Parts: C-alpha cells; structure tokens; sequence
C-alpha cells in the first residue's frame, strides 16, 4: 500500500 | 488454494516466488485471520527475518483479522515491540479483539486503517488451556494496560470502553487513540 | 483438481505458468466463488503487486462470485480505491451481493458482462463473528453508500431494490448504474 | 488417481508435461465431470489462453459431463460465444442438462459424438421461484439458438425425462456428425 | 503409497520416471479398479496420446477392475474403436461388468488373461445420475450389441449368461468369446 | 511416515533416491500390509519392469503381509510365474493368507524367512464385490491347487491344513513346503 | 499455511530457505505449541545437528507452549544436558507445564522471557498409553526434582507451588528461579 | 508438520537435506512412536541400506516408543540381528512393549539411556496384531518375547515371565540391573 | 477477454 | 480424436 | 507382458 | 532475538 | 537381505 | 549423541 506503507 | 506465482525482474536474470513471499520481501507481513499460536510462530519468524535483513528500514503489516488466542497474540505484540524496527500497521477489513490490539501497538504516527475497515476493542465470551478465572482476569487487566498505553487512553476509560459489545469507525477509532490515519487514497507529498 | 501449465514465449527462454499465474501475467485477477478473508488476502495481494509493476496499465478483474463476508469484501473494495490504476470489471455466470459491489467499483466506463450473467443486490439472508443488531445495520449503510456512490443512484432507490430478492439481467444491471457494456463479441465497428 | 508424465520433442531440447498439460498444447479442452464455478473459470482460462496464442485456429472441447450449475455452465458457453475461434465440440460418455448445452453451443458442422454416448436436455429436478423460471427460459432460448428448432418444442422435449442416441441428438440439431472410425476421404 | 521412481540409461543421458509414466513410455496402459469419468478421462488421455505417437505401433491395455460407471467404460470403449491401433488386451486379476467389456474389445487375436484371473459378464446391481427404467434397458441393450459383436454370439446367448451371476474362468471366457489365449508363459512361437 | 531420502554414487556423479526407489534399484520389491488391488498394480508393475531390466538377475520380494484381496492375490502370483527370473521370497514379521502364498511360489530352494516371522495359510474370516457362494468355493479351490503345487503336498493335506485356524512357525513352514531355508544369520 | 521463502544472499547466496529453516540456520529451535513424541524428535534432531556444526557456539530455544506429555518432555530435557552447547531460552505467548521446565532447564544467565509472557508450572488434571498410579507419581517427583534442581529451590517450595493452579508473571518467574531475565527492548 | 532442511558442505557441494535424511546420513535410525507394519519397513529398508553402505560401521537406533504390534517389532528385532554391524540402541523417552525389547537388542555393552527415559518390559492389555489371533497364537508370541528377553537380559525365563507381570516402569538404572541396558549417561563420557 | 479487458 | 477434432 | 503385449 | 540470544 | 537375497 | 553414539 504505496506511498507510504511502502 | 492455489497461491500464484510471480516472477520479478532485479535482476540477475529473474527470480520466481509466490505473491505472498514477494510481498516479504517488500518488508510487509500478512496477518489474516484467526490469531493462534501457528500464526504467532509465523508472524514472528517474519518480523525477526526482516530485522535481521535491516535493522532500521520499517517493517509494514497488513492485518485483516477476528481476534484469536490472547497469549498468542501477546507473543506477536511483545515481539513488535522488542525490534529495533519502527512498524507501520494497516487494517483492512477488520481488527477485532487481538486484531485492533496488535493494529495499535505499530509506532505512533504509522497506525493506518482503510476507510470502510471496523475495529473493535471489545472481547469475546480464546486461551490454550481451560484456566481458572483468576488468570482470565490477569489475562485481561494484561489488555487494559497495554491498550492504555497505546490509546494514552485511562484504564477507566479502556475498561468502560471494551465493555461495550461494539465495532467502531477508523475515524472513531483515531479519535479513541486506536490509530493514527485514515486513508481514501494515497496523500499528496 | 489438477492446474495445467503453459509455456510462454519467450525471451529468456520459455518458462512454464500454471494457468492461473500465466492469467497474472496479463494483469488479470480472478475473482471466484465465495469472498471470505483468504480470498480477499490473495485478492489484495495480487492488486497490490500489479500496481508496484506500473501504477499506470488497467488491471483487469473478473468476477464470477455468489458473495461472501461482507468485511472482507470491503476489503477488497478499499483496495480498488486505493490502488491509482483503472480497473475493468468483468461479470462471468454471477455476481451477488459482495460480488455485485466490486463490480459496480470498476473505474466508470470499464464495467463489463457477458450477456447471460446474473446480477443481485440484494444481500442473504456471512460474517468471520458475531454480532450485535446495531453492528450489522450499520454494515449495511456503509453497502447503501457505497452502492449509491457509484450507481448514481439515491439511498432510498437502492435500498428499496436491495429489500427484493431477485436478479437482474446484464442489462437491466445496466440501467441501474452497475454496468457499462453487456458485450455478446468483441466490439468495434 | 495419479496422472501420468509423457516426453515431448519440441523445436529445441525435450520437454516433460503432465498429460493433461500435453492435450492442452493440442488445443484441447476436457470438460469432465459435474460443472461449478470452479471447473467454469478453469475452462474459461483455458479457452482465453488458446485464443490469445491464435485467434483463428480451431479449439476442441471433449466433453463428459452430468451437467452442473447452471450459472457456471452459462459463464463457459458466453465464454464460446466471444471468444472468436471455431470450437469443436466432442461428447465422450455422456452430455447431460449443461453438458449437453455446451456441446450444442459448438460452432456450427464441427459437433460429433461418439456411437455409444447419451444426450440429455431435461434438467435435474439457492434462489427464488421467479428466477429458477428466468434461469430456465435461458437455457430454453440458447437451446432454440442452436438446434435451429423452435421455443415450443424444445420447451417440450426438455420436459420428457430421457435420453437421446447419437444419431436422435443429431436430428434433433443438437450435434452435426456422429462417427465410429475417422471419416475416409 | 509412494510410487518408486525408475532412471533409465537411455537417454541420450538419463531421465527418471515414476513406474507407471515408465510403463505409459512404453505403451503401456492400466486400467485397475473401478472405472469412473476420472479413469475414463485418464485412459482416453493416454490413447489418444500414444496413437499421436504412433498411429500402426500396438498398443497394449492392462485391465484389472470390478467394473464401473456404465457410461464411462462405454467411453472408454468408443475410443478403443476410433484409434486405429492394435489394441492387446491383457486380464489380470480380474475382468468384471464393464473390466471385461473393455477386456472384450480388444484387437481379435490379441485378447489374453492369466491362468488365475476371474472374468465376469454379468451386471451387478452405477450411473452418474439416477435414472429412469426405460434409460436403464438401453444402456443395457448397448452393452448386449457390444458384447454380441466381439464374441461373434447371439443377443439371444448374450442375455442369458449375463443373467447368471457367475464369473468364468478364463478357459470359459475364450471358448465364449471374451478373449483368445490364455498364457501361463510366454509362448515359443 | 516420512520417506528419507539417501544418496549414492552412481554412473556418472551422485543421484539421490528415496530409500524404497533404492531398493528397487537391488532387484528388491516390498510387499508390506494388507494386498488390494493398488499394492497388486505397483508389485506387477515392478516386476514388469525388473524384467525388463535383466530377465536373468534374481528378483526378491520381501513380504510382511496378513493378507488381502484373493484375486489382487492371484494377480500377483501369476506375474511371479509368467516373467522368467527367478524369484526369492523372504518373508519378515508375517506371511498369512494371500501373503503365505506369495512367499511359498518364489522359485524352489530360494524361499526364506527369519526366524520369529509367522506363516498361515488359514483363509480369515477378499473379494472386490460381494460374491456368491459358488464363486468364493471355485476361489478358494483355486487356492488349493497352487498351495498343493508349491508345497508338493497332498490337496487333501492342504484343505485339512487350511481349516485350522493357526500359525506356524518358520520352521514348521519349511517342513511342510512353503519355505526352504530359515536364517538367523547369513550364511558361510 | 502458507510458509512464506526467503532468498539468501551472503556469498554463493542464492538457495530459497523457508523461514524456519532459515532461522535453524541461526542455531534457532522452536518449540510451539503442545509437545508430543514428534516434536520430541524434530527438536531432538535439531539439537543434535546444532552441536554436530559447533558444540561451543550457543543454540537458542523459543517457546510457546502449553505443555504435552511429560515422557516427550523429558526426552528434551535430557537432550539438553546432554549437548554440550549454552543453551539460551526464551519465553513468547506461554510456557506452561512441560513448557516452563525447558525454560527452566537453559543454561544459567541465558533463561529469558519477554515481558507478557504467562508461566505455569502447575501440572495439568499427557500420556502415550495410560499409566498406573504409581507409575505417575514417579514421572511427577521426576518433575519435582527437575525443577528443584535448576530453580535451586527446595522440594517443599517447589511441590506447594505446582499444588497452586495459577500462572506467574515474568518477573515472579524469574524471582522464583525459572528464568534469569525479561527484557522489553535489546539491552545495552 | 514442517521438517526442517539443512546444508552440509561436501567434495560437491553444495547439498541439502531434511534433518532426518541428515541423521540418516550419520547412521541413525529413529524409531519414535507406536511400532507397526509401515514403521517396521521404514526402519528395516534403513538397517539394510546402512550395512550395504558399511557392515562394519556401527549403527545407531534411538528409541523413543510406547510399543506396537508385536509381529512388526519382531520383524525388526530379527533384522538387527541379520546385519552384521554392531548396534548402539539410545533410548530417550521411553521404550515400552516391543520399544524396550528393540532397546535391549542392541551389540552387548552399546546400549545405553538418558537418565530421565522410562523403560517397560510389560506388554499391554494401540493395537498388537494386524488380524483377530487365537489364544494359542498370542502365547507363541508371549513365549517368543519370553526367549528373546531372556537371552538378551542374561535373566532365566521364570525371572522374565514374572517381570512381564508387573504392570510398571523400571528407571534406567534398574533396566541396567536387569540387563535390558549397559550405561545410563547425563553426560557424555570422558 | 481482449478486446477490451485486456 | 485426430482427424478431424484435431 | 512381453512376448507378445509388448 | 538478536542481542543476545543470538 | 545380502548375502544370498541379494 | 555423539561421543559414543556416534
């Protein structure tokens, strides 16, 4: 899930 | 069932994994489902697997869960907070019980929830062994203070909280101290 | 049941898929049967990777689904939000209640059937617990908005057509603000 | 029920496939057993799989089937419908409520039997009544289609718990050829 | 049961195979226990395969079964008839119902048992479906044509016999038609 | 019931087996548990293949069995006469019923057990499908003939023998013609 | 479930390990979950292998466990003092009846536990075949004097104490002789 | 459930194996849990596949086991016995039933126990024969476990068949009276 | 199913 | 089944 | 079987 | 667990 | 089982 | 369990 987890 | 396989490029010629260990190796870690002491032993292998590849770069986990055995999921929490590795957790679909407990022990300000996620807080009426009542309620006040401390919340307010047979918003659950942002979509900068 | 395999190509020199990750590799993602939480897991999963391979190219989901855990369908749906690419959505034999909803959240334009599907609305009668009166209305409001949002439709229209236990054809679907196209053959002309 | 390995020559070195793996590199398809969402989407992947490596050559689908549910059964024949190649169909054993659809819904002069099989149109004996109806005028409209016969009598044949021989389900319109031995000449 | 696994010096350099890929190799096909759809589709598969390989090369059928699904073994039979191989049919153990319809359908000439082997024509008293009587006789009217063209017997002496629940020795069975020698060992000639 | 897995060092570097692939590579076929139709199909097919191998090296089935199937059996049996090798039958633990059986038709003089296994002849109590009567008599009789003819013993001797519900000992199995030799150790 | 692979990269590093076998690698034995006769072996196996590579460099055991069957259990144990390695244990989720005893049973200095942990030496109301009485009072002053032994308290203290059926946090684990530390974060 | 792979480094290395194809490869065979037909052919394929690679190097045969049926345990006991090389039996846990005549079978002087195990020479009332036994033949076999116990103990068969009334355990050190085992070792030796 | 989806 | 299916 | 099936 | 064990 | 098999 | 086995 990124930005921003990563 | 059949878990695909995906082939990345970097890069020697190409590599083959299932998703699942490509997602690893992006540093995130899937805890789906029920918590037992089979998921705690995996979760935590994986956490100390990425700690020992970097001791600094984040480490993410995507929690999509019921609840599950509290003394297993004290093994992932304790574990979680012993690495040295600042960890972003992010809810989707739901943390329950255990659950929403291991989604607000991530570091403050990295706590993540999707927007039509439900978190509760509350238990259900969970342990390996049948143990007496007054170990359930160490088991418990164990809860309260690690909630507390996590909320910033008072153990009046945590116990008064969880008595209620509820799911709560992830806006709801922000406000509580349950985590830290809610997300549509990616932010801007 | 036994997968079968495909070689492909190719510049490497072949490689061998089973068919289902050889369908990865086109950026499909085959959503079928029940939606429960692993289904959702491996669901995410696969948008996710695609996405970290070109934000950009439309991911491709087809669906032939009864429904399932409401949550972990919202799991999904989340992620179809998230994720920055267009999504073609593509109804095969069916697509009720959960199953209905992530065809409706295709990006707009790209929400496709085959003429002989089904289509419901109108939710059984499960859930990973249980559950409190208050927690299953507000799950269904949160499937009032999300319907409303992208048929176009008001909360009251849609929730007096999900009070009625039937199915929509392709086109009558349509209409209603859940497809785009009902395709018979490739089109053009 | 292991499934056995054969060896094949290839244009370079020698390759190794399971033999069901081997009959889909012949273009083949087998349609074996009851029919649900899990056989639909895995005959569908290969139907798309075959057409995307040639829009043009002929796809063959040997079926052996009691039937199944009817919303998997029609995401496969749609499936048939779109996809652009021609499509035999070859009805091994028995072709029974979807089965037989599907090898009906071959491309027209390309669906044979074998002498022995049995064809069956009548439905065995969870939704409201109303659509179990809306489903069953379906399948009588695609059976019309491609028998060429009209609603009425396929409303009637599909109401007579029977089967049908080869060479009955060939004039009825459900298949084109029935053969023995290939053709000479 | 582990299958064993065999290498062969030829090659070219080695390759191994487990048993029955060893025999299938060699043209080698067997058909033990109860017939069903997945045997039928297993059978078909290899025959198709080996006449692919060799239209003229004999190929040889390994039976040992109880019997099986009606409709599955008259499957099997039809693809007997439609390849253009010589077909030796080989009885061990024992040929029953449908085992030895198929045993019967060999190649003329090339229809053999062991000494030991029981051979049974009579039907027991599935389908795949529940079926209706009159369905029931013309599947069993086939099976009396089947049974009268490779025995060169009439439908008359065809329906006794299977009327006797008997089994035959397998002298019985060749002075009757099913098969041709009976070898203890390899004959000289 | 984890297989291990042994190396050894063949032409032309090292190729790993598992341990019973290995000792299919000796000419050795097992024949453990109870005899259905499946354990008849993978026994036929390795004498089949020995066979084809070396139609001269000796074959040696090592059985530990309590019976099974009369004509899973008989199946294999008629293999054991129809290919050519010769045959030694060792027999471990037990040999009762259609195991017995096997282990008195390897080749004469190569029949051998240890010493505390156990051997009957006694029928309990096979059959596919529940069979009439006179088909588990012409069975049974079948029985008789090849028990007769690997014992050199009388068919009355046999069927009187059959009838009492009993084991032998090794040595008592040899004197009476399904065994030859009974080793505790090997020999000189 | 699926195990998820790790790819290794230190040298010649390629080889797709599964995470436990990579964390073995790191001299790591894991004990999960209820102890039976086969966990007994694959930790057994794995101690072993670990002292067969280095019998100096330390091997960590992790447990979380509820116990099992106290004949399982002291097979461990005496695989413990047998090898000649420090052994490092430490407590995740539980260590209960056999459990607490292998914590207990790790080198002095090295018993650890993370500070959430639950430790019951309370012995549960077990056994491959059921036992006479006699025989499982034998098994228990087996565990009484275990647990004497490296908690160096006595056997009155140690016999009241498992009469309590309660679990200790690990603090009061550590001040009763079980373990020697509990650590929140990595000292230093 | 998961067995672990290992890597041991060779003159062709790499190389990987699971723990147990490893302990293989040191010559030990386990024998762990109730002993029937499967598990007496498993471990009588690695007893002859061990002295086909050396009949000279010893074997050893850790034993942690309740017992099993008596036909497959024998099976065993007379393999031991064929092979030529001198066999360490280990037992750790327990060797109960046809565990402890397996235990007391090794090479005279080579058989030792952890201090903890329990060993049991008394039979049980978990099955002990593959089919349905007359009376008649379960005394045979008692009489056989009789004889092998009394060889292997140096005990006279009046001493055994009263033991084998006993419904207990014996200590490692009392098997070591007894004559089922030689050394009873915490520790390794010198 | 291309055209269009892929 | 060749020929003519393939 | 050989000879004669193969 | 590393430090210290290992 | 060698000697004699094999 | 080596020394002495092995």
């Amino acid at each position: 899930f990124t930005p921003x987890a990563p | 069932s059949l878990i695909p396989i995906v082939v990345e490029q970097t890069g020697r010629g190409e590599r083959a994994y299932d998703i699942y260990s490509r997602l690893l190796r992006e540093r995130i870690v899937c805890v789906m489902g029920p918590i037992d002491d089979s998921v705690a032993s995996l979760v935590i292998a994986q956490l100390l697997f990425l700690q020992s590849e970097s001791n600094k770069k984040p480490i993410h986990m995507y929690i999509n869960s019921p609840g599950g055995v509290v003394t297993a999921g004290l093994a992932i929490y304790d574990t979680m907070q012993y690495i040295l590795n600042p960890i972003c957790t992010w809810c989707v679909g739901q943390a329950a019980s255990m659950g929403s407990l291991l989604l607000a022990a991530g570091t403050p300000g990295m706590r993540h929830s999707l927007p039509n996620s439900r978190i509760m807080i509350h238990q259900p009426s969970a342990t390996d062994i049948a143990i007496q009542a007054e170990e359930i309620m160490k088991l418990k006040k164990q809860l309260y203070n690690i909630y507390a401390k996590h909320t910033k919340q008072s153990l009046q307010v945590i116990e008064s909280a969880m008595e209620r047979d509820r799911y709560m918003s992830p806006m709801e659950a922000q406000e509580f101290g349950i985590l830290d942002k809610v997300l549509v979509h990616p932010p801007q900068d």
